[PDB]
RNA sequence: GGUUGCGGCCAUAUCUACCAGAAAGCACCGUUUCCCGUCCGAUCAACUGUAGUUAAGCUGGUAAGAGCCUGACCGAGUAGUGUAGUGGGUGACCAUACGCGAAACUCAGGUGCUGCAAUCU
RNA sequence: GCAGUCAAGCGUUCAUAGCGACAUUGCUUUUUGAUUCUUCGAUGUCGGCUCUUCCUAUCAUACCGAAGCAGAAUUCGGUAA
RNA sequence: GCCCUGAAAAUGGAUGGCGCUCAAGCGUGUUACCUAUACUCUACCGUCAGGGUUGAUAUGAUGCCCUGACGAGUAGGCAGG
RNA sequence: AAAUAUGUAAGAAGUCCUUGUUACUUAAUUGAACGUGGACAUUUGAAUGAAGAGCUUUUAGUGGGCCAUUUUUGGUAAGCAGAACUGGCGAUGCGGGAUGAACCGAACGUAGAGUUAAGGUGCCGGAAUACACGCUCAUCAGACACCACAAAAGGUGUUAG
RNA sequence: GGAAUACUGCCAGCUGGGACUGAGGACUGCGACGUAAGUCAAGGAUGCUGGCAUAAUGGUUAUAUGCCGCCCGUCUUGAAA
């Protein structure tokens, strides 16, 4: 027998393929499991992983998040990658040229990006132009933005947000919320 | 040898340098061990019965051996024993894996950065202790010895070696043991 | 009923030392405490204001605050299976700079210097502590020292 | 029907299953409870040093 | 505790500030190997002086072989030993060919007659008796007569095989 | 070195008894107009440094002195204690092995050190 | 409930023939208690009657040892269920 | 020290039994010998981990391949069938 | 006034040099915080280990416990009642203790060869009716931890002292 | 005085008997012996020889023999009860 120090037969807590059944997605996945295996180039090893992620872990990169990321110094001529889908943002007016590799573009998103004289390519299109991620600028969306995570850590004085199905006064607003009704959180 | 003969000649006593190296063998099973010595037994990589490791003797390891004593039997290994132990049972730790030391290439591949590019380079760095003992010795997987062929020489193992055998520092005598476990 | 008041169990803990009662000397008020300072805690039971609770007796922490008559100390308290972080407001009479912290800094200075002199000769150093090694060979001499040889002593009662 | 009253038996084992660690250190930690008026003025030394370091960007 | 050996064990307090080179002490020790010998040195040295081995060292171990190992002699043995109810002093004689022999049978005897295990017995002094008829205890003295001879009646030959075809004889 | 003011550490500084103390300082000490406080100019307040004195405070010395302080193979590796055994004993309890280790006792030494500032045969 | 160790005393005298205080070591499980382990989808809850068998700390009967055993009567003890 | 007395309970019975007396008992020492699902080497199953590999090259890329480690389980969770 | 337990520290979130901010603070360009620029990356400041570190979300069962060494309270005591640390049983078979929850040994995939543990080797029964020195004779011997009990008291048995 | 011998330890000294295993399936690695051609025990067994045919061998089943095995389910600290 062995005094074990570690849980035996523990599996890594890590996705190993995408959960999806999307034929095409398993092809991209088949692409970059080759690119990441047969090149160094940190970039591939990253996208190959990013492909396995679930819809929460792939929050949308916005069109304006792209516009701003390009204002970075020595950025403007890089091609921004978004292993996930890119949405449109009514709120920027000036939107630069540049070519954007994503998984999906909303209608209005490739609209903006094209009309600005720019390109909208799929990832495998990126793969051929840049087998090593040359001039790629990977972008990730605001994960902790979900309505869901508002309630994570709900507790006295935690400042979080109750799971309350229908809000207002008369809805968890009295005893335990104000010094005048019992106490305060 | 002659230092002793000379000090005798001059009516003095040569006294040896205290041993810089010990080899340790866990001789207790795994259950019903108290938390502290249990912990120590692990940090010395001795987490199954009859496995063995080498330890550099300093105050800070010496008190580990104390704490761990009625579970292990140790002493001072000879070149002979260290040689047969590494040849026959020496495996190296590489990418978490336990790899036998079949060719010198394997050691150089891993201990080359410290010198050490043959098996006897390894042995040397062990018996002489010094510079990269930490690394060289850690490179060695704990030795998985068998039970002693010929017995433990004692009615019961879990007394002290002084009290009637096994467990504790049996000093030089460690060698005869390990040679029947090897 | 059981009793678990705030100073319960502390009949000897918050007691003054033998023949060291009354007035707390003025060294205790002249010491200066900065944030990040490491202090031992040891309540003075004659200074009833700003006492540590009896738990924190003998514990050692870091200053996170220096107010008028007190310091704020951060103590890591084990509760359940996790360490929780505690803010303490102690008057200066219940606090003390940690010696082992003052020795550390001395060794930092000492280490910088040994490093200077060494590099101002491009030579090596070893700046880090090694533990107590074995023992090299010796030759004890027998001159003036012919071994008095002892033996065990017989039993003997004497009442 | 009297039943067992209390113990701390096993409670150590439980705590050490996945337990202790320590409690997470941070350069720039929580100014919770630090002297207000020290803080107030510190806001302004900070505004300054930054503002001052703008005198190098332009 | 096995086949006994005698050891000169020599040691001294560790050297210091005020006492560079302290005084050497020696014991003779009947133990069965070096590791026990040195441990039984430090046992007594704790009880006589107030050295702990943590603050001392062992300068030499030497095996004291018997001078004339094939000369029968009469040893006097002085013993301090612990009983179920007290602790006592003894003197006994043992006739043998060597010091180490004498001790083995001493240790056996203490164990048969008084049920004293090794741990409950200090060996105070073991010394050859030079002048015969300084021999005090009879069970030795009766072997010291001139022209000693005795028979060995009722001799029981051990059999090899399990059946024998003759009714055996005890006839030495 | 003495002395004084403000001190640090707070008996190696305290207690009892007895001697001694140049010089300066400190003191005791002279006085009650004034501010000031008392049953009481005793304390407290002011005035003189003038009439006086080391008597006391103070400072040191003495003592098989009381206390306190330091040390020691003095007791003692004692008591107590961590770990080990399918050790001993009917048991209370005890011994051994790897380690830690006191107090009472005995004897020996000691009896304020020291910072800032002013001042002095 | 039963049995010991001690021997101050009782016993004309005399500790112990027969007793034995103040203390103290035990044994027993036909007393009473203490506990709550077993049985609450159920082990019929006192006494007697009837019948068998077992224990021995022996009341009788056999044979002994002891006495403050003259005899008679008795008492103490042994082997004895 | 060992042995003897002190040492009384109920179906017939228990160093486990037989039986053992210079032991097959007690104390001690020395060797050899027997034996676990434990230890050592090896095969095979599975689990986990780390790699290699569709460049065009007959039939499984969630696949093939190389290497290391590990395997108790109630209540319970999950996975694959 | 121990032993055992118990807090913190052993550097990059560090060290030193220059001098910037502020309304705080100082008699004060004094400090106190926070920084710019410069310097030191071989042992960057003990040991050993690391089977990787960190982290988030959600949900089962449980919420009668019991046992052993030691510490320990109540009780005459209890296979009684109640705490302390650890290890167990519970949830766990396996080898030993004849027997057995909890002792000793040792934890378990299907197997082969070897060696062992605790425990044993007259025969039941695998394994010396082995070797060696003593002790003991019981008309009530004795025979192995936990454990299946024995005391005060006594013997001109016998042994050693 | 000069030897032996015991005891302990070392040899990258030589060597006999028995036992279990033989995973893998072109090559590739590290070597060793050779003046070389080349040979080898060097990243896992080959060679030679014999036996079996209404049979050797094996699966199943019944029985016997050695050792081993209490009734499941349940609640329970604890169930063969
Ligand atoms: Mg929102
Ligand atoms: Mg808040
Ligand atoms: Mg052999
Ligand atoms: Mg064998
Ligand atoms: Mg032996
Ligand atoms: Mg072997
Ligand atoms: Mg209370
Ligand atoms: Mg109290
Ligand atoms: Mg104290
Ligand atoms: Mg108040
Ligand atoms: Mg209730
Ligand atoms: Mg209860
Ligand atoms: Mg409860
Ligand atoms: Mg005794
Ligand atoms: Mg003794
Ligand atoms: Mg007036
Ligand atoms: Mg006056
Ligand atoms: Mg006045
Ligand atoms: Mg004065
Ligand atoms: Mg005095
Ligand atoms: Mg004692
Ligand atoms: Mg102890
Ligand atoms: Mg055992
Ligand atoms: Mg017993
Ligand atoms: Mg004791
Ligand atoms: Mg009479
Ligand atoms: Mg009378
Ligand atoms: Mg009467
Ligand atoms: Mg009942
Ligand atoms: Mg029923
Ligand atoms: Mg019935
Ligand atoms: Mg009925
Ligand atoms: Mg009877
Ligand atoms: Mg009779
Ligand atoms: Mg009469
Ligand atoms: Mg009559
Ligand atoms: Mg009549
Ligand atoms: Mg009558
Ligand atoms: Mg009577
Ligand atoms: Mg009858
Ligand atoms: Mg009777
Ligand atoms: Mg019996
Ligand atoms: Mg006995
Ligand atoms: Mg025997
Ligand atoms: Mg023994
Ligand atoms: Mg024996
Ligand atoms: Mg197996
Ligand atoms: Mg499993
Ligand atoms: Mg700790
Ligand atoms: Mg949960
Ligand atoms: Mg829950
Ligand atoms: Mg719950
Ligand atoms: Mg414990
Ligand atoms: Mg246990
Ligand atoms: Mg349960
Ligand atoms: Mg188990
Ligand atoms: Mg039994
Ligand atoms: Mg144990
Ligand atoms: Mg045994
Ligand atoms: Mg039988
Ligand atoms: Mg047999
Ligand atoms: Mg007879
Ligand atoms: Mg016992
Ligand atoms: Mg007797
Ligand atoms: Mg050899
Ligand atoms: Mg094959
Ligand atoms: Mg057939
Ligand atoms: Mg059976
Ligand atoms: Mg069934
Ligand atoms: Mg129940
Ligand atoms: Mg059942």
């Amino acid at each position: 027998g062995i005094d074990h120090t570690s849980k035996q037969h523990k599996r890594s807590g890590h996705r190993t393929a995408p959960k999806s059944d999307n034929v095409y997605l398993k092809l991209l996945v088949k692409l970059y499991t080759f690119l990441a295996r047969r090149t160094d180039a940190p970039f591939n090893k990253v996208v190959l992983k990013a492909l396995f992620l679930s819809k929460i872990n792939r929050p949308p990169v916005s069109v304006s998040r792209i516009a701003r990321a390009l204002k970075q110094e020595g950025a403007a001529n890089k091609t921004v990658v978004v292993v996930g889908t890119v949405t449109d943002d009514a709120r920027i007016f000036e939107f630069p040229k540049t070519t954007v590799a994503a998984l999906r573009f909303t209608a209005g998103a490739r609209a903006k990006i094209v009309k600005a004289g720019g390109e909208c390519i799929t990832l495998d299109q990126l793969a051929v132009r840049a087998p090593k991620g040359q001039n790629t600028l990977i972008l990730r969306g605001p994960r902790n933005s979900r309505e869901a995570v508002r309630h994570f850590g709900m507790g006295p004085h935690k400042g979080k947000a109750p799971r309350i199905l229908s809000t207002g006064r008369k809805f968890e607003r009295a005893r335990g919320r104000r010094r005048s009704k019992g106490f305060k959180v | 040898i002659q230092a002793k003969r000379d000090a005798k000649a001059a009516g003095s006593y040569y006294v040896e340098a205290q041993h810089k190296l010990v080899f340790v063998v866990r001789i207790k099973g795994i259950n019903k061990i108290p938390p502290k010595p249990r912990k120590v037994l692990q940090l010395l990589r001795l987490t199954r019965i009859n496995s063995g490791t080498f330890v550099k003797v300093t105050k800070a390891t010496l008190e580990l051996l104390k704490l761990i004593e009625p579970y292990v039997a140790y002493g001072y290994p000879s070149y002979s024993t260290i040689r047969q132990l590494v040849y026959k049972r020496g495996f190296g730790k590489i990418n978490k894996q336990r790899v036998p030391l079949s060719d010198n290439a394997i050691i150089e591949a891993n201990l080359g950065k410290y010198g050490i590019l043959s098996i006897d380079d390894l042995i040397h760095e062990i018996i002489t202790v010094g510079p990269h003992f930490k690394q060289a010795n850690n490179f060695l997987w704990p030795f998985k010895l068998s039970n002693p062929s010929g017995g433990w020489g004692v009615p019961r193992k879990f007394k002290h070696f002084i009290q009637g055998g096994s467990f504790g520092n049996r000093e030089e005598f460690i060698n005869k043991l390990v040679k029947s476990m090897n | 009923g059981k009793s678990h008041g705030y100073r319960s169990r502390t009949r000897y803990m918050f007691q003054r030392d033998f023949r060291k009662h009354g007035a707390v000397h003025l060294s205790t008020y002249l010491k200066v405490y900065k944030v990040g300072d490491i202090v031992d805690i040891k309540a003075n039971g004659s200074i009833q204001k700003g006492m540590p609770h009896k738990f924190y007796q003998g514990k050692t922490g870091v200053v996170y605050n220096v107010t008028k008559s007190s310091v704020g100390v951060i103590i890591n308290k084990m509760v359940g299976n996790r360490y929780l972080e505690k803010r303490l407001n102690l008057r200066v009479e219940h606090i003390k700079h940690s010696k082992c912290r003052q020795e550390f800094l001395e060794r930092v200075k000492a280490n910088a210097a040994k490093r200077a002199e060494a590099k101002a000769q491009g030579v090596a150093v070893q700046l880090k502590r090694q533990p107590a090694q074995p023992r090299e060979s010796r030759i004890v001499s027998t001159e003036g020292n012919v071994p008095q040889t002892l033996a065990p002593v017989p039993y003997e009662t004497f009442i | 029907a009297k039943s067992k009253n209390h113990t701390a038996h096993n409670q150590t084992r439980k705590a050490h299953r996945n337990g202790i660690k320590k409690p997470k250190t941070y350069k720039y930690p929580s100014l919770k409870g630090v002297d207000p008026k020290f803080r107030r003025n510190h806001k302004h030394a900070l505004h300054g040093t930054a503002k001052a370091l703008a005198a190098a960007k332009k | 505790m096995a086949h006994f050996k005698e050891y000169q064990v020599i040691g001294r307090r560790l050297p210091t500030e005020s006492v560079p080179e302290p005084k050497l002490f020696r014991m003779r020790i009947f133990a069965s190997n070096e590791v026990i010998a040195k441990s039984r040195y430090w046992y007594f040295l704790q009880k006589l002086h107030k050295v702990k081995k943590a603050s001392g060292e062992i300068v030499s171990i030497n095996q004291i072989n018997e001078a004339h190992p094939t000369k029968v002699k009469n040893f006097g043995v002085w013993v301090r030993y612990d009983s179920r109810s007290g602790t006592h002093n003894m003197y006994k004689e043992i006739r043998d060919v060597s010091r180490v022999a004498a001790v083995e049978t001493l240790y056996q005897d203490m164990a048969a007659r008084h049920r004293a295990r090794f741990r409950s017995i200090h060996i105070l002094k073991v010394a050859e008796i030079e002048k015969t008829a300084d021999v005090k205890r009879q069970y030795v003295k009766q072997f010291l007569t001139k022209d000693l001879k005795f028979p060995l009646p009722h001799r029981v030959q051990k059999s090899t095989k399990t059946f024998s075809y003759k009714r055996p004889s005890t006839f030495y």
